[PDB]
């Protein structure tokens, strides 16, 4: 039967040994970006370099 | 064409080859395991596991799993949840060969050394704190632990005390009682099948069999709280609801469509979401509402979810609460039900478009049904879902007992009773 | 002789002396402030205003304040709870005189200045974990938490987010709406009274009222879970019982001591403690056992208190709450409510010995209910206690809604509804 | 009427100006060292061992 990104919900975490670790199954609730002032938080580890844009292409 | 090949082997271990002619491949391995399958002493172990993929193994080195990889430009990454693990590599057409022997030495036959699981312990620190720089991976770690007693409670992420303690012995335990043969799935989507078939015996030797079986879920109805200082307060109202693959848990998922389960247009004010024209009537202030829904082997969990400020956190989910109401009491429209089986239609089938994504939902048929289902069928199943069955549904939700998981300023957050 | 003197100013101000003839001295000022009076903005105020006691004053800096103390071997001392303040200072007879007009400097005229504040805000981060080595510390901060809404909730250290972050502008603010005349009291033990009078007349000038009292505090029943990796779990488990100043609270005092409420005789073997004898028939670990008592002006929280290796907390827990069942029953002998009223009358009477335990008592009789009595009537009390109310106290604890916090390796502790 | 530290086991926290910060009413649960093996905490920020007993006098 299906898994859990159908039903977004359960959040699944990423590993990479050559990209950026990450989190998402569901977790970005979008329409949140909608409220005003909602300033980026700077990610410390800087990743997801414009979602590992280098070497893309 | 030869839209899928199936086999299921003698020890329970399902294989399954398409042959695109496409000049990138990728190859899956999906297996049960995940922090379900951990109790009290070693919590944790299942986060280290999944840092520890480019460790020396006993057919390759550290140095040679890094070198040998990006040598010819392919990539190697693990992803896991609460139920499964999926180990993924990928390349070129003719490179698939080499980056598939160094998949079956990361998960079949990998040497815990204690000088480099100890240089990792300070990983551990460093992948939480990066993920928790969303305030939507722990008020969803607190909701799990709010939710159950045991075996669904447990979190994605290493507890704090806890790190610089999992030892080489924990993680030796751990793959030799779940990463077993009628465990997992291999699934290739740029390989022919005999080849794939040559491949997966060469861990026959042994993990022949099942594993630690899990402990059954039993649902806590609990409330757990969290000041801080972040700005919105985060919070979540659940209850139980349906294992998936049931009848009844088809219609959660209309349900949940029903309400409004996300965006369709970039900047649009969703205007088919029941759930957020209600809130938005009377709360004028920026907030954001959804409809949530998880679905595992034997529970699930839905319920809403809402985004909002603090000194409104109290009219937002009370506004959120009487529109779930009004369903279950029977004001349900016809055409709002088929505008629903859409959504659900069609978001299946875009989300099977790429390589990634198809090869997710293969892997997850094989580990949770132990077959594979076309996508005609799957679409049959949304349209037999009745009217009957959405009332149903939105009635099983008001009258269970909840659970609650919060975060921010909660001076003015209600309390499970209130 | 003179055994007390006692005098209400018209704004209400208690002040009471007792003239011995001892060559040294002790001053006390108790206020009704405490973690009680904070909302949801200003947690940790109280626990920075505990440690600003020798920051610069509007009448001798921080210098004179430390020089002019140890000059004459005096000591400066601040002692809080959940509902109170108490200021004490003591030296020699002859010096009292100087290091009482200090003590009306740190309390009716203090100067928060920023960089003093700034550098004391490390000082939070070293207080806490000094306290929080003792497993008790933590376990009963939660345990307020899981069984109030609000106002008696509050830790009595500041949350950790919120270190660095307590302004000057917040202790302004706190000591201008509950430091005032009519929450106060001054008491003397080697003083006379004239002087006394002659003392308090010099923060009359404002601060002349009543003052931003205390929410309510609402009952919640909750559970509050913490693993972590001690050796022991500390497990607690309570109702709500009554407020003191109340003919049920006696009940409760002496339902206490026939339970087993601490020790009398160096490593023994508390022969009679009921709770223990109890417990240790199956139980033959290490382990310790208690009953639980505490009193505030409009709540209070009676239960059990247990320490016990971790696969045994569930034993000792269900021991030690089917005694309590079998009081509430019927099952009560008449010596062992008499060989309880002895400790209670005791206990009493050797608290009061000191010099310290005497100002105590005082200064809690002038907050809770303005007036002193002699420790006569106190002992009549405890006597007029009936067996018809030692029932009726532990029918009101099996009968009532819990409260839980748990500390330790927690996979074999009870949930609170099982 | 009576006190916390009379019929009660909640906390009173001290703090100083020459002698060091305490904080405990009930905290003491004795009669559990008769029975073996309750270790003292280690310190990595010291706090009295003794609670000034020297300079008696």
């Amino acid at each position: 039967m299906l898994s859990v990104a159908s039903r977004s919900g359960p959040f699944a975490p990423v590993l990479s040994a050559t990209s950026r670790g990450v989190a998402g199954a569901l977790r970005p609730l979008v329409q949140a970006a909608l409220p005003a002032t909602s300033e980026s938080p700077v990610l410390d580890a800087k990743r997801s370099f414009l979602c590992r844009e280098s070497l893309s292409g | 064409p030869q839209d899928l090949e199936f086999t299921r082997l003698p020890n329970g271990l399902v294989i399954a080859s398409l042959e695109n002619y496409a000049p990138a491949s990728r190859i899956g391995l999906f297996i049960k395991a995940g922090s379900r399958y951990e109790d009290s002493n070693n919590l944790g172990t299942s986060h280290l596991l999944r840092l520890a993929s480019s460790l020396t193994t006993k057919g390759a080195s550290s140095f040679k799993i890094t070198r040998g990889i990006e040598a010819v430009g392919g990539k190697l990454s693990v992803t896991s949840t609460r139920e499964s693990m999926a180990y993924t590599v990928e390349c070129l057409r003719d490179d698939i060969e080499i980056l598939m022997e160094f998949l079956l030495n990361v998960t079949a036959a990998p040497e815990f050394r204690r000088w480099e699981v100890a240089a990792l312990q300070s990983q551990l620190r460093i992948d939480k704190a990066v993920a928790f720089q969303n305030p939507q991976a722990q008020v969803l770690e607190n909701l799990h632990a709010a939710a159950y007693r045991n075996a669904l409670a447990n979190s994605l992420y290493c507890p704090d005390y806890r790190i610089g303690k999992v030892t080489p012995d924990q993680l030796h335990y751990y793959v030799q009682n779940h990463f077993t043969s009628a465990r997992m799935a291999l699934i290739g989507l740029g390989v022919s099948h005999p080849v794939l078939k040559q491949v997966a015996e060469r861990f026959l030797n042994m993990r022949g069999g099942l594993g630690l079986s899990g402990a059954k879920a039993k649902y806590r109805g609990g409330e757990i709280r969290d000041q801080n200082g972040d700005s919105l307060v985060h919070a979540a109202l659940v209850a139980e609801s349906a294992a998936t693959g049931s009848a009844e848990a088809n219609a959660f998922s209309v349900l949940q469509h029903v309400l409004g389960a996300g965006p369709h247009v970039k900047r649009g004010s969703n205007a088919t979401s029941s759930l957020y024209q209600a809130v938005a009537k009377g709360v004028h202030q920026p907030f954001d509402v959804s409809a949530f829904n998880a679905s595992y082997s034997d529970s699930g969990l839905f319920g809403i979810y809402t985004i909002s400020q603090a000194a409104s956190a109290g009219d937002v989910i009370k506004s959120a609460y009487d529109q779930v109401k009004a369903i279950a009491q029977g004001n349900l429209s016809n055409t709002d039900v088929q505008a629903a089986k859409n959504k659900l239609k069609a978001g299946y089938l875009m989300s099977v478009e790429s390589s990634e994504g198809f090869l997710d939902e293969v892997g997850s048929q094989a580990l949770v049904a132990g077959s594979y289902m076309q996508p005609s069928t799957v679409l049959q199943q949304i349209d037999s879902v009745a009217d009957a069955d959405v009332i149903n549904a939105a009635k099983k939700f008001v009258s269970g007992r909840k659970s609650m998981a919060a975060s921010g300023n909660l001076g003015h957050t209600p309390f499970v009773d209130e």
